DNA sequence: TTTTTATGTACTCGTAGTGTCTGC
DNA sequence: GCAGACACTACGAGTACATA
């Protein structure tokens, strides 16, 4: 079961969400932060062949990194995952399943509150506007009808009024006004075009991001503010 | 006029003064903190006490709010030489068009490993001092270097005098009071609230705590008086056991403290030290000495204690 | 300098702060530093005049505090008994029986022991580093080749062993920039 | 105010004299170091529709590459700046006028004691050559007919007589000499070919390259003769 | 003596193993480890023209990288060195022969026991997958007619049973099964083609590296089983 | 007024060194 | 593209603590 250079990727963007992963059998892979702030899945091409959790997922993609992409790996007889090479094997540690803090089951989205989208460009120079003006907070809310994501750096402004930046993300046709508050360092994902579905009821919520390979649900701050 | 954060839900934080004048300060601390907020402008402060809970985050976040102060919260442990060179400078140097007036509260500063990112804030205030001022809030006053207290007001919560005690006392009991019938707490008896506060003044937080803690069935009756007012846990029993001799009383109860040795050992001197003969200090000090040196040697630990609370009643002589 | 005869005279902060030159700001920042207080001398000497005093807040080292004290014999019988059975006593406690044992006196002096030397120490430590030899026989080394009349060979030989981090070892003050032009050339 | 790349690449040098910059209404961009010891001045084809004081000039600067070209700029309703991309909009803030060391004034440089020119090879040629050599410092003397620059090392000579670099920039006639001493790092140039003016009347004197965008003023160290 | 940057190099990797270093009249320099755990050997081609100890092989490196490598080094007229390159001229004390460790004997390996080679590309993959695998000891022993380098985990596996890496260095051609067991701590050779010459006899033996720079020989663990 | 133990361990912070990715 | 910018790592200074 080769990786590809988008598998490997994909699960390299993983391993900055949760530390290791417990990746199962079919061609599908999800991970959820330890403490729950951010979950993500993916369909992805390379059939995965057999069950087994990796305790430290980014010094598994590295060792995958210092073989070619050829790499053959494989469940060993021992247990273990076994790259093989032209020349060099190698047996990454298998970790005990409940030792990898991972979901039981793809956690269900509800029916979204609210639909926009964020383009590629809109998405990359919004984190590169983040790491200029250092805003480490985004709000999506609603501005003379249209969805907008604003760009509040929360250390110097801790009520969140001061706007850093503005992205204009589409028309809203909807009648009800939210201001779901996002941590920018929960925004984990690769850069792509992700349609924006954003779920609230009460003290529930999330923000998915369904890209074209891979989908990542995003917890809200706790002061997010709704009518949903 | 109680100020109530309905997005809390600790007790402690819910109601937790907006304002100075909701303060329980001092008459000395209230008068300066109230001509501070009169004169419009606060020069940098360090409100610092080992006490907690006296009231310094309280009245740094009031004093920013009484002159609508641009306040930025820091975490003080956050507060490391990037911060100040980075976002502390950003908010330094930006333009206040609505002339409020930049405030950097820097809540609980009193890291000494942020020993080096004090020195830049002290070199900080000597360039950004007309743009904005800095509250500093601390526990121990000895992290913060010496010339940040040279540069800042230092002002002391909790040590307030005799009659600023019976004042403070009186208007915690009764901003207590104010805290049950918001709460929907009946008070059966008034000398529960009193109890209270005296117990754990000056922590104020601590206070409404421990009234949140016994206020489970919504009534404080004589029961949670005698709660209140019975420390359990104390060496009352043993040291009443110590003055009477008592034999019996402290064979009993050599097995009770078995297994924590070294605290009990710690607590007991602490609490006769105060209590005896300056000779009867020294003695009572090198009995306590060496049996403890002794606590691995010797074979029954609850004998070992016993042996203790013997010599200890014995070579003692009350004031 | 400064072409504009005007200016409005930045301090030194100012100018260090506002052209965000941070050598500059961490130099300006440095000016303050003040490794001072002497916390230590002013517990024994408290002790020595039985003067109120708090460590609560402070940092008590019974090991110091007692090696201070037992210069002077007066105190000693005190710390001798702190020397047994103050070891699990807490630091407030200790401080304490010392309060309450040790009799007024004015007293005050240097510790007794070796009074340094830079020279000397230096030599011990090296005798002992290339000997294999402990302190007292690296001591044994140096007075025999000094009364033989070999050491200045010795030293020729073993001069290699100075080092950028073995005068560190010597002493924590800063002299050993002069050390290592002390043996620079023992010919 | 749209500001054209080569008013970027401009005010990207001026960063590098000036941490930030009080550019104010009209085609004049000034700027001085803190301390006085080097000063510009440039004429832009933009034209600066707002006073604003800029604390990060290197920051604005990145942000404004981070948008389209096309981006407009203005003075925001709450005083900070605005700029507006067809989407995205960036709010810089504005800084505290006294936190930014600029002049009031343009320094009105008076008759040169000399004047001579520079080209942009022999300026990267020194630039280079410093770089290499480790020269902290040039200087400018008269020969027998002619005036010549060289460098010095104030780290190893503390009498700047050993020189490590020569050049020759043209034939000077008259009847004073002057050894005029720069200190290297003050050479914002962006090179290219300048008219070099000199000027210095007592213990004092001030060095201008007058360039086909920006003019650039520099100090003379103290111990410099003059000899007029 | 003048110490190119190829010497100069190996001097350094030389440094590792050992603080000092003889440098003895002649092409060749060696060093070994204080214990005695390695030993290294090299051909340069410079030519050294006086024994010379240096205490601090590091210290002397540092001094020799800021000055020029034409540099010329002698012995001085009281018994130190002397650095001289133009502008500079450095002293460097020469610490006594008897202070610092050499093995003051070229060992001569014997005939190996078993001759491989092990290709730069192929060691430098096992230096980098011991640092990822946090492989501290490598095996080379006979597997299915191939020499193989097994790398375990010491610190997790005592009888190292648990084979972590795998790396195939070539066909046998022999009848002796042997299992070589090398501390990676004790290989401090610098990257390159190596033909790896293993020798055993009763309980001595050892491996040697011979590269196209320096020969290193290193000392095999207490349970290295073979039959030779 | 009044010098500053030695060894081992753990944490935090600041900075310099090194390695890798990359945008007008 | 490759100088420049970002991320990871090791080391030193400082602190705190236990023990003898
Ligand atoms: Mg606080």
């Amino acid at each position: 079961m080769k990786l590809s250079k988008d598998t490997t990727a994909l699960l390299k963007n993983f391993a900055t969400i949760n530390s290791g992963i417990m990746l199962k059998s079919g061609q599908f892979i999800m991970t959820r932060a330890v403490n729950g702030t951010t979950y993500a899945e993916a369909n992805i091409s390379d059939v995965i062949d057999f069950d087994v959790a990796i305790y430290d997922l980014n010094g598994f993609l590295g060792i995958l990194s210092l073989v070619n992409d050829d790499a053959e790996i494989s469940q060993s007889e021992d247990g273990n995952i076994k790259i093989a090479d032209a020349r060099s094997t190698i047996f990454w540690p298998a970790a005990d399943p409940s030792t990898v803090v991972a979901p039981n089951k793809p956690i269900p989205f509800p029916v979204a509150s609210a639909v926009t989208e964020i383009k590629a460009e809109d998405l990359q120079q919004l984190l590169r506007v983040s790491r200029g003006l250092q805003i480490d907070t985004i709000a999506i809310t609603v501005k003379e009808g249209k969805i907008v994501i604003n760009g509040f750096n929360k250390v110097e402004d801790s009520a969140l009024t001061r706007v850093k930046y503005s992205l204009t993300l589409g028309d809203y046709d909807g009648e009800n006004t939210f201001n779901f508050i996002i941590n920018m360092a929960n925004m984990k994902m690769q850069p792509g075009n992700y349609k924006l579905l954003l779920w609230a009821k009460g003290k529930q919520g999330a923000a998915k991001f369904e890209g074209e390979h891979a989908n990542y649900v995003v917890a809200l701050e706790a002061d997010s503010t709704h009518d949903f | 006029m109680i100020t109530v954060n309905e997005k809390e839900h600790i007790l402690e934080q819910k109601y937790r003064p907006s304002t100075i004048d909701e303060c329980i300060l001092p008459a000395f601390d209230k008068e300066t903190f109230k001509s501070i907020t009169s004169k419009g402008k606060i020069p940098h402060i360090i409100l610092h006490s080992p006490s907690p809970g006296t009231g310094k985050t309280t009245v740094a976040k009031a004093l920013c709010h009484d002159v609508n102060a641009d306040m930025m919260f820091v975490n003080g442990s956050d507060c490391k030489i990037d911060f100040v060179r980075g976002p502390l400078t950003n908010f330094a140097s930006a333009a206040s068009f609505d002339g409020r007036q930049k405030v950097i509260v820097i809540d609980e500063f009193d890291r000494s490993g942020l020993a080096e990112s004090q020195r830049h804030l002290r070199s900080f205030m000597e360039a950004y001092s007309s743009n904005c001022s800095i509250i500093i809030t601390a526990n121990n006053i000895d992290g913060i270097i010496k010339p940040l207290q040279s540069r800042c007001r230092v002002i002391t919560f909790g040590q307030p005098t005799d009659e600023d005690k019976i004042e403070m006392m009186k208007q915690m009991i009764r901003r207590l009071t104010e805290i049950c019938k918001h709460e929907g707490i009946a008070i059966a008896d008034m000398k529960v609230v009193a109890a209270l506060v005296k117990k754990n003044f000056p922590d104020f937080r601590k206070t409404i705590g421990e009234l949140d803690s016994y206020s489970s069935k919504g009534v404080l009756d004589a029961g949670i008086l005698s709660l209140v007012t019975n420390d359990r846990g104390a060496i009352d029993d043993v040291l009443e056991s110590l003055k009477n001799k008592d034999v019996k009383q402290l064979r009993a109860l050599a097995p009770k403290y078995a297994a924590d040795y070294s605290w009990f050992v710690g607590k007991l001197a602490e609490e006769i030290y105060s209590r005896v003969t300056p000779q009867s200090i020294i003695r009572m000090y090198e009995i306590v000495g060496e049996n403890n040196q002794y606590h691995g040697i010797a074979a029954n630990t609850e004998l070992h204690l016993a042996y203790l609370f013997i010599q200890l009643a014995c070579e003692m002589q009350w004031k | 300098m400064s072409l504009f005869k005007d200016d409005i005279q930045l301090n030194e902060h100012q100018v260090a702060w506002y052209s965000k030159d941070w050598t500059a700001v961490q130099s300006a920042a440095d000016s303050f530093k003040e490794k001072a207080e002497n916390e230590f001398f002013e517990i024994i000497g408290a002790i020595n005049n039985k003067t109120k005093c708090s460590i609560a807040q402070k940092d008590y080292s019974k090991f110091m505090v007692e090696n201070a004290l037992s210069q002077f014999p007066e105190c000693m019988p005190a710390v001798y008994a702190m020397n047994l059975i103050g070891s699990g006593l807490s630091d407030e406690a200790h401080f304490n029986y010392l309060m309450a044992a040790v009799p007024r006196g004015k007293r005050y002096g240097k510790w007794a022991k070796l009074v340094e030397d830079s020279t000397e120490v230096l030599i011990i430590k090296l005798l002992a580093k290339r000997y294999q030899v402990n302190t007292n026989d690296a001591i044994n080394y140096k007075s025999i080749l000094t009364k033989n009349g070999k050491l200045p060979l010795v030293l020729k030989e073993l001069k290699g062993l100075v080092t950028d981090d073995f005068l560190k070892e010597v002493t924590k003050n800063v002299k050993e920039q002069k050390q290592l032009k002390k043996l620079a050339l023992e010919w």
